[PDB]
């Protein structure tokens, strides 16, 4: 109850506009981590590529529909 | 191979979002990468502790020891330990840790 | 009243709450008659459904701690829990409760984990700030749950007509236009479908404007109600996007959407989605593999509009929580793809 | 007493919830007159019949949290760090590093430097004005259009009676909403009604009819988008791009949306971005000028990125205008 | 009280999960009574599989 | 073979429903499995199942001579003996139940 909410509030950080900043940081991080040789950074890079292309698919779907 | 503060903030926000969407393991991977690159900030560790608690993993005790030995001024550091100890079977130690957290919250 | 009177007909009460005796005057201390109207009014303000009057009766035929809530003289929520004698309950009991383990016991299943503690432990347990549902709180919680899960039965033709007549002074021409465009039956069915998705009726102006705009173009109830849902873009966005621009998504693959759309079967109204039991089992297995209740942001499924409802009834059996949204339903939203439902 | 049915109440159209710690501290500032003043100014600029504004002081929130909600749904949630003392600056730049939200002790010396000084009322009304301008389409309903028509019965009776018999209320309201969506003022209702009468008998599609009504406001558009002396900056489109856009008009039963191919729109948007060039460094409000039949189709193509840059039709341009082409969008 | 007293004397969604575990437990069995119990459980397990197919075919949307 | 009360309750409820829905054979087999596994509620259910099926007396003897905490143990015996052909002793058992009431 209260303890679970306190856990989530403790984990919580938060003011960033995101939007364009999200896609720009995604592309920079994916190209930074692609060069890496560590395993943890390899898993992180694959996760970022996954989100980068699921987002590319949703941008394509929004572009494809449009209701003037 | 260092990260920008912008990039560290992106990783923090993504980890928080993954925790906020139940994918505890995905948040753990993001925050583990962030800490392996920049270990300086403990907010990523702070949230990955709760992520590991929700992930059902002794590792939580180690992370709580890190937080207690580097930021012992937050009473929240005593809930995770309690949860870890109640997850690991040491119920009595969890009771003691919870009482300590209550005392520190009363202090705060 | 004699043996010449025909029947002395009497209509069934819409909503009834029958609680045991020995709490007629032992209870009612706190409100018992103001808390109920408060929670009903709050739920109406959250939803907009014109809930009926609440009939409260004390029956001594049952035991000592059994309360039942019945819709139209049919019991819909029973429970033998008047907090025992005074044992208040805990709603989020878990191993967290074993952290400070006061005496506890299980009972009938009202919802989530529930255990009961005595009033002497109440002080030290509230020092831990856990949730404390008293008799009034648990009764009103059950009432609110019943109203939320059975609100479709509170929207009839009479209720919609009352709503329209109450707004005649405000927007007369709008009401006359929506009346000339669509009938009462279609409007009430649309409102019921909207409430079935936890979409609030409260903002009736935009609903009527969407009804006017799209009632001349579409006659199918499903498509019209999907358009009316898409007319509430910002309301849906604020209701689900808890943070600034955070919208959790479980987006569907194009192949899966095409497979679902392949069996719309718009033969004799209804528009039932029957593909094949094996196919739906496989799709549900894929969704389960991709997609737990240990979440806090209430993630929402986002799929193409034309099949949105068809998808919802597909996952309502298991994932009654997870809502389903249409792409048409606003901008400036950061949709976060948690994972593609592959085929 | 559990016998009332529901006590139905309609949702408030516009609500502003501010903290309780400025209920009487922010009273002498005349925020209840500033709000009506800015609303009246916005109406005179546009003509949209904005609703009444309900102002309430809620103690649940703290600090200077203010929220503006349309129909009990928040549309602008701002936090005023300016609550205690910190007056704000809107054109803060690197130049502010040479002479450095600011306190009221710095206000005198900064106004000696003559910068933009938004007080609490000014920032609140600025946010309100932005909300009203970007959400004016939600303030034009059937009831509002009927009120506008009934208000002009004494002035132009036969004109209203004819336009009502020519086009219905729904189409007229949709036309007004589409006009306002491009920041075109409704205020000059006479010419709009005359164009509605003239072109409503010929065209039934909403897009074409509203394009004709836009073209009926040539001089208004010219004055609004050309502050100079008949000089209008333009980013005219090539014939090839216009033909490619027109090739996929897709005029269906409900909506003439131009979904062609995502890659094609991406390439066209890249070409437009390469052409237009800078965004913030550009002044004098340049406008895009394209063929009328696709004007809206072009606008919705660039509304995602270039919300600023307006889109105009060749028909919307009157004569005696020196159109200066800043650059052709090549293919 | 009649036969109601007899019935009172006889008187006391994880259902499918317990069903599947019990059916696989009793499948290993060898005694005659447990064999009859296992066959009864398989019977009900497949009448339920038929009703799951009927529920999947029956939709209204 | 070992189990816990979790599955035993599933078996108990199924046996009770089958007995209350005139089958009694399915209840008999399920309760036979229950008693062969856990011999320690199910005994009463299988006693009533044997009474409605028609052996019952032998099972009723266990409950009467080892669980004398229930007054119902003398109705079932009566029914069992009325299946066996002892009406007077059944009346005596009914009188014993009345005495224990």
């Amino acid at each position: 109850a209260q303890s679970k909410r306190s856990l989530w509030d403790f984990a919580s950080p938060h003011g960033l506009h995101r939007a364009q900043d999200y896609r720009r940081e995604l592309d920079t991080l994916q190209s930074l981590l692609t060069t890496s040789q560590s395993s943890e950074l390899q898993a992180a890079a694959a996760l970022l590529k996954c989100q980068q292309d699921d987002d590319r698919l949703l941008q394509i779907i929004l572009n494809l529909l449009h209701k003037v | 191979i260092t990260l920008t503060k912008r990039q560290q903030e992106f990783l923090l926000l993504n980890g928080w979002l993954q925790l906020q969407c139940g994918h505890a393991e995905r948040a753990c991977i993001l925050l583990d990468a962030l800490l392996t690159l920049n270990p300086e900030h403990l907010a990523g560790r702070r949230c990955r502790l709760v992520a590991l608690l929700n992930n059902n993993q002794e590792r939580a005790e180690k992370e709580a020891q890190w937080l207690i030995s580097h930021d012992p001024l937050q009473a929240g550091n005593w809930l995770c330990l309690s949860r870890a100890q109640q997850l690991n079977g040491d119920l009595d130690k969890a009771r003691h840790a919870y009482q300590h957290y209550l005392e520190l919250k009363d202090h705060n | 009243g004699r043996l010449g009177e025909q029947e002395a007909f009497a209509m069934t009460v819409p909503l009834l709450i029958d609680v045991d005796s020995s709490q007629q005057e032992a209870l009612e201390a706190i409100a018992l008659n103001d808390e109920l109207v408060r929670v009903r009014r709050a739920l109406y303000l959250d939803l907009g459904v014109p809930f009926p009057g609440i009939h409260l009766r004390f029956n001594e035929g049952m035991g000592e701690g059994e309360y039942l809530i019945s819709l139209q003289e049919v019991p819909v929520a029973r429970g033998e829990l008047k907090a025992g004698y005074l044992l208040v309950r805990e709603s989020v009991s878990q191993l967290e409760l074993l952290g400070i383990p006061y005496e506890k016991g299980e009972h009938l299943l009202p919802d989530q984990e529930t255990f009961w503690v005595s009033v002497e432990y109440e002080e030290r347990l509230e020092k831990s700030q856990l949730e404390f549902f008293s008799h009034s709180q648990v009764l009103t919680w059950h009432l609110s749950h019943v109203l939320r899960e059975y609100a479709e039965d509170f929207i009839g033709i009479q209720e919609t007509r009352y709503l329209l007549e109450q707004m005649e002074g405000g927007y007369g021409e709008l009401i006359k236009e929506v009346q000339r465009i669509v009938p009462l039956q279609r409007m009430t069915e649309i409102l019921q479908r909207l409430v079935g998705e936890d979409i609030s009726i409260r903002n009736m102006r935009s609903i009527l404007e969407a009804m006017v705009e799209w009632g001349q173009k579409e006659k199918d109830v499903v498509q019209l109600t999907e358009y009316i849902r898409s007319s509430l873009k910002r309301y849906i966005c604020y209701k689900y996007a808890n943070g600034n621009n955070i919208l959790p998504a479980y987006l569907f693959d194009q192949e899966v959407e095409e497979k679902i759309r392949s069996r719309v079967r718009q033969t004799s109204a209804g528009s039932y989605l029957a593909l094949d039991p094996a196919v739906t089992e496989s799709l549900l297995e894929q969704v389960r593999k991709t997609i737990l209740s240990q979440i806090q942001s209430k993630p929402v499924l986002i799929v193409s509009m034309d099949i949105r409802r068809y998808v919802r009834k597909l996952i309502e059996s298991e994932y009654y929580g997870l809502p389903v949204l249409s792409y048409q339903e606003t901008q400036q939203i950061n949709i976060q793809p948690l994972g593609r439902v592959c085929l």
